[PDB]
């Protein structure tokens, strides 16, 4: 949630 | 602290080394069991979807997660991400360092705690259906499956990663699916019934069907050549095509001559390839790309109106105007020639984009002619025609020069493959022939030390 | 004044590229089956995998 | 932990998606 965190 | 965190460490399930070395065939044979397992789990649909007819959130990240939406892989390669990530944060955070098994069990349970976080907030975001006419039950159901999918995900990465197969989960499943897409839209048999009657949705099946059915014979095959509706011939001849130049390129390299001084006779070829970073470029920039396309989705369906909203780019989905617009690949060489400004900026960014992104990544994942003149310095390693001090000086004029030239390249090659209209788009193909490569790359370095 | 660096990156760029070892058609040859083999296994494996499941999932669905 | 090798992940991972087909299953029969 997103590119890359959790997603 | 840590004590009292160890089980719940250690309760989930690890892979086993090998404790021997895997034959190649074994492990193409287990590679290819992986990849069937991830292909199964993507076409599985979650239990307790009440309605799948709203538009996906998070379209445009499919393709970099190996996501499919709606079934068991709807979060993709996304453990595995959290994971090394989360990894990766403690390590340099300095929370924490037989202390390796606490520390690999410990980036799971914490992976998955993430992970399912993320399947909540996949649940609430309005999907599978209003999650307040789901009930708890049905939601604590879907999290349950996302979650095991998520674990079976991290299963199968570090069987690969730890010795059964021919990589990373990460690399297999995204050209895996980029793989599935090109001969699906290749090989389907899907027919849609509009106007004139059935049409074979798989280009070469297209083909044939026309063939058959049309009594003009070159009216079908220019149909099948220069189809819109649904993928053409000239699409996969395009694609056939990127990839024969991809891997052209993807071939060249620059080979320095290096000699051992530390131990002597080891002489040998260290190949300083023209694609320094592989596919990492188009990796960061397709990952920007989809983080704008999807908050400015965000932004758009809830803050419409706003003038910086409108100025970050404006939806029909399609951007048509804006930052996502001028970012966003061209949908023919017809948009080309009408709007030639867009198609400009729209080049310049990939080639600027692409060429910094490497730059940027040599410096940061420490492959500089800083990191690899300590390596060179390290095993002993000098040019042959060079001498032990200039090692720095020539990995000063090849490697960033190589790195800012095979950004450049594949972002051209990506603009290329846009513009001819390739099936798998230029980031796809860029992608899966890279995955490819290295898959090949592995089997000639275990071929030569056979 | 960034057309001198743009000159200086395109001049190295040509040495490098004049300077870089190019596959033959042997090596061209091998890499292409090898990529063709890869992209063959991988898509033809998604796509029975897909083709099956279609009517699975319409008949569980 | 369990440090399982792969013929079980393999088996693991067939047996969740017959969990999810079992699922998809009991949910046809109990709603029709």
């Amino acid at each position: 949630x997103l590119l890359x965190l959790a997603x | 602290f840590l004590e009292v965190i160890k089980p719940f460490c250690v309760i989930l399930p690890e892979i086993q080394k090998p404790e021997r070395k895997i034959q190649f065939k074994e492990k193409v044979l287990w590679t290819a069991i992986t990849l069937f397992i991830f292909l199964v789990c993507c076409q599985i649909p979650l239990f307790g979807i009440m309605s799948s007819d709203s538009a996906d959130p998070f379209y445009w990240m499919r393709v970099i997660l190996a996501s499919n939406r709606g079934t068991l892989m709807e979060l993709g390669i996304s453990p595995i991400v959290t994971s090394g990530l989360i990894m990766q944060l403690l390590a340099g955070a300095k929370i924490i360092e037989k202390d390796r098994a606490l520390f690999n069990g410990a980036q799971k349970l914490f992976g998955m705690i993430i992970t399912i976080g993320q399947s909540i907030v996949y649940v609430m975001t309005g999907m599978y259906g209003d999650p307040s006419e789901m009930g708890a039950g049905i939601c604590l159901l879907i999290t349950i499956q996302l979650f095991v999918a998520g674990l079976i995900v991290l299963l199968l990465d570090e069987l690969l990663q730890k010795g059964y197969g021919l990589g990373s989960g990460i690399s297999l499943f995204i050209a895996t699916n980029i793989c599935e897409t090109i001969v699906w839209k290749a090989f389907s048999p899907t027919t849609v019934n509009t106007g004139r009657g059935m049409e074979f949705e798989g280009a070469i099946i297209a083909l044939f069907h026309l063939l058959a059915t049309r009594t003009d014979k070159v009216r079908a095959l220019r149909e099948a050549f220069y189809r819109q509706n649904l993928p053409n011939l000239m699409n996969l001849i395009a694609t056939i095509f990127v990839f024969a130049v991809v891997i052209y390129f993807q071939g060249f390299r620059y080979e320095l001559p290096i000699r051992s001084t530390k131990v002597r006779g080891q002489i040998g070829i260290y190949p300083i390839k023209l694609f320094y970073t592989s596919n990492i470029p188009i990796i960061l920039q397709s990952a920007l790309v989809s983080n704008l396309y999807v908050i400015s989705q965000m932004l758009s369906a809830r803050f419409s109106g706003n003038l910086l909203v409108s100025l970050l780019g404006t939806w029909s989905a399609y951007p048509v105007g804006g930052l996502c617009y001028y970012l966003s690949p061209p949908e023919s060489f017809g948009s080309v020639l009408e709007d030639p400004v867009h198609a400009v900026v729209y080049i310049v960014f990939m080639l600027g984009s692409c060429a910094f992104f490497s730059k940027t990544w040599i410096e940061v994942s420490g492959s500089s002619p800083r990191d690899i003149a300590k390596q060179f310095k390290d095993q002993g390693m000098v040019i042959n025609g060079k001498r032990e001090t200039s090692i720095y000086r020539e990995l000063k004029k090849i490697i960033p020069t190589a790195a800012a030239f095979g950004g450049l390249c594949i972002g051209a090659l990506s603009v290329l493959a846009d513009f001819l209209g390739a099936i798998g788009s230029g980031t796809g193909i860029l992608l899966a022939v890279t995955i490819i490569y290295q898959y090949f790359e592995i089997f000639v370095k275990e071929q030569s030390e056979v | 004044q960034f057309v001198e660096p743009s000159r200086q990156f395109v001049k190295d760029s040509i040495r490098l590229v004049k300077r870089c070892t190019k596959p033959d058609r042997k090596e061209f040859q091998k890499i292409a089956m090898a990529t063709a083999i890869g992209f063959a296994i991988m898509g033809f494996i998604g796509f029975f995998v897909k083709l099956i499941h279609i009517p699975i999932n319409n008949i569980i669905v | 932990g369990l440090k399982v090798g792969p013929v079980p992940v393999l088996v693991m991972s067939l047996l969740f998606i017959a969990s999810v087909f079992m699922l998809h299953i009991w949910g046809k029969y109990t709603r029709s």
